[PDB]
């Protein structure tokens, strides 16, 4: 079975088509781009009828025999699309897919979208019978190491001349989804049709991407800027950001910070920096985060964090924003 | 034939007339006089702890209210309506368990029902029990029918605790706080029942059973059934003592005298022995609390000795003489907080060990 | 597992608890109080088998009949079980509602109408109050059963309808002998298992056959480095296995044994780690030790009660607070109110 | 305001209300869509039922002095009261301003009224063709073309019937998946060429109201509005736009295999094969040999059905799968005992005409079984 | 499994059973709080089979002779059991071997076997429900009443379809109002020998009673503007109906 990457699919589509297509991944930008690229390829090859189905646990046999009846002989050529459940194929569809694999014709072009599946799901017989006939596309979101390179290439296909500072800020503001990178790139291109992405131009927008959760709220505390993170929290409460998510971010990050604080007395800093495999761009702030905030500060911060999470959990919610900004104002000392 | 002619005492000896109810004269008198004088309110809210009689008083009130022989404070008990309401097969007394019928569908059903005529009795009465857990929507829909109902509609509310009622719901109904039954009342009712059912007993076990059940006659009868299930169908001091696992004052005073002198090793050995015999730890703590109370009384005025038993009162007198009031107060407070935290303790024995070892703190 | 497992020391209790039903005087309800894995489940199962069996043999169930043949297939039309679904943890009003609405109909096979609640503490209080009427006044030939680790946490009303039968854990020597016959290792481990589990032999079996024992060993070793160095934080990895209640309980048991060692007591629970006990006594001050033990118990309670609480944050704060307390000059808390 | 007066016999009032019930009620999105419009014109009462795309007008003849005026009344309640009353009792109807008083025998009723909420021009046609199609013509045409047309289909235009008037004849066509229907009715009038698409629901409404095979009908067909005057009553519907496939491009596909013989025998054989036809892939196999047909079916139940039929044939040995339901509708709407069948290929459309006359023709694209 | 012995055994014509069920079926409770209501009471005494159904606002009693000496027995069959009993028996075959045991009912109809479990409990007596001193009487043709009430029910309220009866010497009158502030009123010519009375019924139960009564002439008995009505065949006493009126 041909496993491909989203950029390399087009060439394959030009060379020859496959009756069955699979789109596995979490990032939906490349999912939809690959889907409609294949669809326009089929339309360029005379495929007219395009059926899509949303397969859920509610979807069942009586939701699939119409599908089977569809692709026998109606007119010219047609295409089919499916939506898979969040956990991948189940036992209910394990037989439906086996039945669907029994009838493959050039009349119908089969398209399947979804996320990553368990290794026992492709181990099923229908997948093995579909190996030579189908092509799978990898559609996960890779790490941030290749993020600047990929976004620079993308902006080149979007005809945008980014600066190094513009690239840095756009990457740093949107490490969540290629949808965010897109919408930012098209917003910038439409605002400035020229294509030169100067840092003063790209910084304006509305704010640093969105009110986000982590980036500047945590970073200012890492460097100790009370005003910055405090205004960020004010904006977060203005837009009604979920306090539980903020607490989860603090829980996942301050624990790593505490791990970093230990061993610093009897081990050089950089050894601790690379022992945890923490990102170097993050290490550049972890340095002064450890230097400024002492062990007593860490203990007090974790204590108030536990008190806050407690009071929040049993449906009290006693001014969660006040205690969050209290955490911030402790971490700024 | 095999249909279990036997019925549990907790239900067989349910009150059947206003003269069969143990205690709560403060509400029986009011109810009977209201029945007789011609003042009957359209919503009655009986509230009280478990096993004190809210359901029974409400059912007797229903029996009286729609008896065919007028509306009397004394239901005849031989007619039809009395018989069905006693059996619970009467159409116009409808039992609604508010835990179930809390969705808006059921409340709308009830409000639809209240608009019609009765079937057999003068009054169609909804006995809603555990009302304190109707969803807010249910209560807000029920306000109108609880405030100004038709002529033949009366409501009887039974709640385990008034606190959870929306206060506006409290205000529209007539509150009856059923007092917890005193130990004397419980023991006398138990004596009357057990003599009636030709069951051998002795007053001591009755006092133990009354003490164990904190003012709940149904609880008293439950413990009676437990005490007659074990011990060849009779009530005896040894039987109830084993059933409760209670301990004599000697052992608890050994604990308090070892702990007041900081004899930690002796205290832990006593706890080990008590666990070996397998006592109930809450019982140990209540006995320690009682002994400390008696010691405090003796300290205050020498007249109030330990004379209920007066077996080892020498030790109590000596301990009172040799310990300042402050230390006894600290011991009582420590043991009491520990008692409060038995359920939260990972184990009962270890919770008592925590409490005692913490009492060992003073020097 | 399959029909669970009978336990040898349970035979007396059942006999007593069947006599009350042989005479016909059996209280319809029953609130069996027994420790987890103690064996109350087998007792309830055997009782229900005797009750719904059309021909009740003397102290046995049938020997041969369809009435409990449908019981063995687990498909009797009267026998109802109330357990939370495998994917959930709280017993909803809906299941008790269905069972109680289907109780008002007659007995299908002409026998009794037996109900069973698998675990009463899991009953939502709304479900308890929906089941209150059914327990207080059931129809003829209707019986009930319930199982609780402790009765005091139950609703004030539900236990008041029921008889609070108790399952005494077997004598210490007998339990040790049974566990030795079942599991083979040093008696110190067995005594630790029984005393930790408050005497539940089934819970000792679960500790051994479960991985936790080795993990327990891990904790000991970790403390063997922590207390001599005042470095408790490194305990985090030991105390986070979705078993924070149980592991915190083991830690509190160790601290209890140390405080016992101060006021030198003949018997302590942890007998497999006497050196650890001595070290814990040596390094830690009694007031600090009691404050730390109180915090350990408090955190275990906070984790056990509120689901959805973050285990990592709680245990991290606990370890930081302990490290703070080991510093001289700190004011320790005292239980109050 | 203007006030209205009626003394209308029940029986002569029911049929108009009962007929106009089509574009009435049926989940009325507005307080005005679920109501009927009454108006007085000279000596007639017009009842208008509207659903924003189909307008059905019924003309009740008036025989008594009746006050002029118009109103809007809840259609369902009016129908129920007019139906439940005793037979033959004249109903006295009056407009009490905001209310609608109606009395009959010993019974009185009042209705809520809407003054003016559905009174625009409501219609505007083009009328390229105005053939006076008589009753019996479109009767058989529509019963032979409706079949089971597009439901949920993305191709909107395939929903409505295609009318094409040319010379003296009107050809009506309908495409739905495999199945296709056409009837060439010889109107006989010198008529201009015209092509139009009518909504399927409008078609079923026209056929249902049609009835009564005696009166010539006036059909005015434009590009956005179609009107049909079925004797007393009037119906109007919108018109679906183009993009419809040409029947001149889907009917003539150079057939080369020819067959004939009984239609009801094929009906019985098709019904008996449908028992053991593939329940997931509706359709059975047809073996075609010289002067012989064989029908075979193999359902997932592992039950094999086989039948032999004497159908004339002088072509080559063939094996064609087909949907049983589509061809069974073809046979049932052909209203004939013998049919002709032209085969082209196993993946090329199969024609089926009436052996009685060329007036009725059909197409089913074969199945791959 | 060993079958349960029956304490009530009889055999019925399909017509008799169908008439009984059609007479009382619309008169039994759905999911009602009173558990013993959601079903049908099948009383038997002498040679007469009687059927009782109630929902707290309605009562259908239907009595038919059988000719077979039968013991005095009572039994309740729940909603589902009787619904699928009526579905089960439809043909003209004589076998209706009905067996009533202590906990379940079985009716054998040729090759089909009926099975259900009885609602444990005792039904309220109907005689205590039917008024004992009806001092007002009315008479009218059944179809006239049924058509009249169906016509007047058109413009009533939706969920609860209340109607008002004004019964007097001059004529009978029924009126209906709805949340839409719509008025309906109509007159019937019944023979009355009394003064004016106003009562409030629900047209749904009245219409059901008239539809399933299936006779020619009907007689109403009444006592008070709040007490229960007793509608019956004016030509027979094999079926009686009661409709507890509505408050206004
Ligand atoms: N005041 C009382 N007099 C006599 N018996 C009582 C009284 N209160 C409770 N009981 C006993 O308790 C049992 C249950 O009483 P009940 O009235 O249901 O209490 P509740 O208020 O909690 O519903 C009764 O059957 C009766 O034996
Ligand atoms: F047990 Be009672 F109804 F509070
Ligand atoms: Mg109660
Ligand atoms: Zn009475
Ligand atoms: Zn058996």
């Amino acid at each position: 079975m041909i496993r491909l990457y989203p950029e390399q699919l087009r060439a394959q589509l030009n060379e020859g088509l496959r009756a069955a297509y699979l789109l596995l991944g979490n990032d939906p930008l490349l999912l939809q781009e690959s889907q409609d690229a294949v669809r326009q390829v089929a339309a360029a090859q005379g495929f007219e009828e395009h059926h899509t189905f949303s397969i859920d646990p509610n979807t069942d046999w009586n939701a699939i025999f119409s599908l089977c009846q569809a692709m026998s002989l109606f007119a010219s050529r047609q295409t089919l699309l499916l939506l898979l459940p969040e956990n991948g194929p189940n036992a209910a569809i394990n037989e439906q897919l086996l039945t669907l694999t029994g009838l493959l014709h050039d009349d119908l072009l089969l398209i399947v979208r979804g996320n990553k599946l368990s290794k026992a799901q492709e181990n099923a017989a229908w997948f093995t019978a579909l190996a030579n006939r189908s092509v799978q596309v990898t559609c996960q979101t890779p790490e941030q190491a290749q993020l600047p390179r990929w976004v620079a290439a993308r902006a080149k296909q979007l005809n945008l001349e980014l600066d190094d500072a513009a690239n840095q800020v756009l990457c740093y503001c949107y490490e969540g989804n290629l949808l965010a990178l897109a919408q930012a790139l098209e917003r910038l291109s439409l605002l400035w049709p020229d294509g030169k992405l100067t840092l003063p131009r790209v910084e304006q927008a509305v704010n640093d991407a969105a009110h986000f959760t982590p980036f500047h709220w945590v970073d200012a505390l890492l460097m100790g800027k009370s005003k910055r993170a405090l205004h960020i929290l004010q904006q977060l409460r203005l837009e009604g950001s979920e306090p539980v998510i903020l607490l989860r971010t603090l829980q996942r990050e301050l624990l790593l910070l505490v791990n970093l604080k230990r061993q610093s007395a009897h081990t050089p800093l950089r050894a601790l920096f690379d022992k945890h495999r923490v990102w170097q761009n993050r290490r550049g702030m972890m340095g002064e985060a450890l230097n400024r905030l002492s062990q007593t500060q860490l203990r007090q911060a974790v204590q108030l964090l536990t008190r806050t999470e407690l009071t929040l959990k049993q449906d009290y919610g006693q001014s969660v924003w006040a205690e969050l900004e209290g955490l911030s104002l402790l971490l700024c000392h | 034939g095999p249909h279990m002619s036997y019925q549990v005492l907790a239900r067989k000896w349910r009150p059947q007339t206003f003269a069969d109810v143990v205690g709560q004269e403060h509400v029986l008198t009011a109810l009977a006089n209201g029945l007789s004088l011609g003042r009957i309110h359209h919503a009655y809210l009986f509230s009280g702890t478990r096993g004190v009689g809210k359901t029974s008083i409400a059912r007797l009130l229903a029996k009286g209210l729609n008896c065919e022989t007028g509306i009397t404070a004394t239901p005849c008990g031989v007619c039809d309506n009395c018989r069905e309401i006693e059996q619970g097969r009467f159409v116009d007394l409808i039992e609604i368990d508010a835990a179930s019928r809390t969705k808006v569908e059921d409340t709308r059903d009830l409000l639809d029902n209240v608009q019609y005529a009765p079937a057999r009795g003068r009054f169609k009465v909804y006995l809603i029990d555990e009302v304190h857990m109707l969803s807010r929507h249910s209560f807000n829909a029920l306000l109108k029918t609880l405030e100004e109902p038709p002529e033949h509609v009366k409501f009887l509310l039974a709640t385990t605790d008034p606190q959870k009622l929306p206060v506006t719901i409290l205000s529209r109904c007539l509150q009856f706080h059923l007092k917890a039954l005193d130990v004397e009342q419980i023991r006398h009712q138990l004596e009357h029942i057990l003599n009636e059912e030709h069951i051998a007993h002795e007053p001591r076990a009755l006092q133990l059973l009354a003490r164990a059940a904190e003012g709940s006659l149904r609880d008293a009868l439950s413990l009676t059934d437990q005490a007659i299930a074990s011990g060849d169908g009779q009530v005896s001091t040894q039987a109830v003592s084993a059933m409760l696992g209670t301990l004599d004052d000697d052992q608890a005073l050994s604990l308090v005298e070892a702990m007041v002198e900081a004899n930690g090793e002796r205290v832990m050995a006593l706890i080990n022995e008590a666990a070996a015999r397998g006592i109930e730890w809450e019982a140990l703590l209540v006995e320690m609390l009682g002994l400390l109370h008696r010691i405090a009384m003796v300290q205050l005025s020498p007249a109030a000795l330990g004379n209920d038993m007066a077996a080892i009162e020498l030790r109590m007198r000596e301990l009172a003489r040799t310990i300042p009031p402050t230390d006894i107060q600290l011991y009582y407070q420590t043991l009491l907080i520990g008692r409060k935290e038995l359920p939260y303790a990972p184990d009962r024995r270890m919770g008592v060990e925590m409490t005692l070892l913490r009492a060992l703190a003073f020097h | 597992g399959p029909h669970m497992r009978w336990y040898p020391w349970l035979r007396p209790d059942f006999e007593k608890l069947v006599a009350s039903y042989q005479a016909g005087r059996g209280h319809h309800a029953l609130l069996i109080q027994a420790l987890p894995g103690m064996g109350d489940d087998a007792l309830i199962y055997a009782l229900s088998r005797y009750l719904l069996c059309q021909q009740p043999q003397g102290h046995k169930s049938c020997g041969h009949c369809r009435g409990c043949q449908l019981m063995q297939a687990g498909t009797h039309p009267d026998y109802y079980t109330l357990a939370p679904e495998k994917g959930k943890n709280t017993l909803g009003v809906d299941a008790v509602r269905e069972v109680t609405e289907k109780l008002n109909e007659h007995a299908r096979l002409g026998g009794a109408k037996v109900v069973w609640v698998t675990d009463a503490a899991l009953l939502t209080d709304a479900a308890a109050n929906a089941l209150l009427k059914t327990l207080e006044e059931p129809p003829a030939e209707t019986w009930f059963f319930l199982a609780t680790r402790e009765p005091e946490r139950l609703l004030a009303t539900l236990r008041s309808r029921c008889r609070l039968h108790y399952l005494a854990p077997p004598p210490e020597q007998y339990a040790v002998t049974w566990l030795s016959r079942e599991v083979t290792m040093s008696q110190d481990a067995l005594l630790a298992a029984l005393r930790l589990s408050a005497g539940s032999p089934g819970a000792a079996l679960a500790l051994f056959q479960g991985d936790n024992w080795q993990a327990r060993e891990t904790l000991c070793q970790a403390l063997a480095y922590s207390v001599p160095s005042g470095d408790w934080y490194s305990l985090l990895a030991a105390l986070n296995h979705e078993q924070a209640p149980a592991r915190l309980h083991w830690l509190a048991t160790l601290l209890m044994d140390a405080l016992k060692r101060h006021h030198g007591a003949a018997q302590v629970t942890n007998v497999d780690v006497p050196g650890l006990v001595a070290e814990l006594a040596n390094h830690l001050s009694p007031s600090r030790l009691q404050a730390i033990l109180g915090d350990v118990c408090h955190i275990r309670e906070q984790l056990m009660s509120v689901t959805g609480i973050n285990r990592e944050l709680l245990i991290t704060d606990l370890l930081l607070r302990i490290e703070h307390y080991l510093q001289p000059g700190v004011v320790l808390p005292v239980p109050h109110l | 305001g203007p006030h209205m007066k009626f003394t209308v016999e029940r029986e002569h009032l029911l049929k108009p209300l009962q007929q106009v019930s089509g574009p009435l009620g049926g989940r009325p999105t507005l307080p005005i869509l679920g109501n009927l419009l009454l108006q007085v014109a000279d000596g007639t009462l017009s009842l208008t039922g509207t659903d924003l795309e189909m307008e059905m007008v019924a003309r009740v003849a008036l025989v008594q002095p009746h006050e002029p005026g118009a109103t809007t009344v809840p259609a369902r309640k009016f129908f129920d009261i007019c139906r439940g009353l005793p037979e033959g009792a004249e109903i006295a109807v009056q407009l009490e301003g905001e209310r609608m008083l109606v009395r009959s025998g010993r019974s009185r009723f009042s209705l809520s009224t809407l003054p003016a909420a559905d009174f625009p021009n409501l219609d505007d046609w083009q009328s390229e063709v105005e053939f006076t199609l008589p009753q019996a013509t479109m009767k058989r045409l529509i019963e032979a073309t409706q079949f089971s047309m597009a439901h949920q289909d993305v191709r909107y235009y395939l929903n409505g019937m295609l009318f094409e008037t040319e010379g003296e004849e009107l050809r009506t066509v309908a495409t739905d998946g495999h199945r296709l229907a056409v009837c060439s009715m010889p109107i006989g009038q010198s008529l201009p060429s015209h092509s139009v698409i009518v909504p399927r629901k409008g078609v079923i409404e026209l056929m249902r109201m049609l009835d009564g095979g005696d009166n010539p009908l006036r059909v005015q067909i434009g590009s956005n509005n179609i009107r049909a005057h079925v004797g007393d009553f009037i119906f109007t519907s919108k018109l679906v736009d183009g993009r419809f496939p040409d029947y001149r491009r889907v009917l003539p596909k150079n057939p080369d295999k020819h067959l004939e013989a009984g239609c009801d025998l094929l009906k019985q054989a098709f019904a008996r094969a449908a028992i053991l036809s593939n329940e997931k892939f509706r359709g059975v196999r047809l073996y075609v040999s010289e002067n012989q047909l064989k029908i075979t079916a193999n359902n997932p139940e592992q039950e094999e059905a086989e039948e032999i039929l004497d159908v004339t044939y002088s072509g080559a040995e063939m094996e064609i799968g087909f949907n049983v339901s589509y061809v069974l509708d073809v046979l049932n709407a052909l209203k004939c005992e013998n049919v002709r069948m032209m085969l082209t290929d196993s993946v090329s459309s199969v024609q089926i005409e009436d052996a009685a006359s060329q007036s009725a023709a059909y197409v089913v694209m074969p199945m791959r079984l």
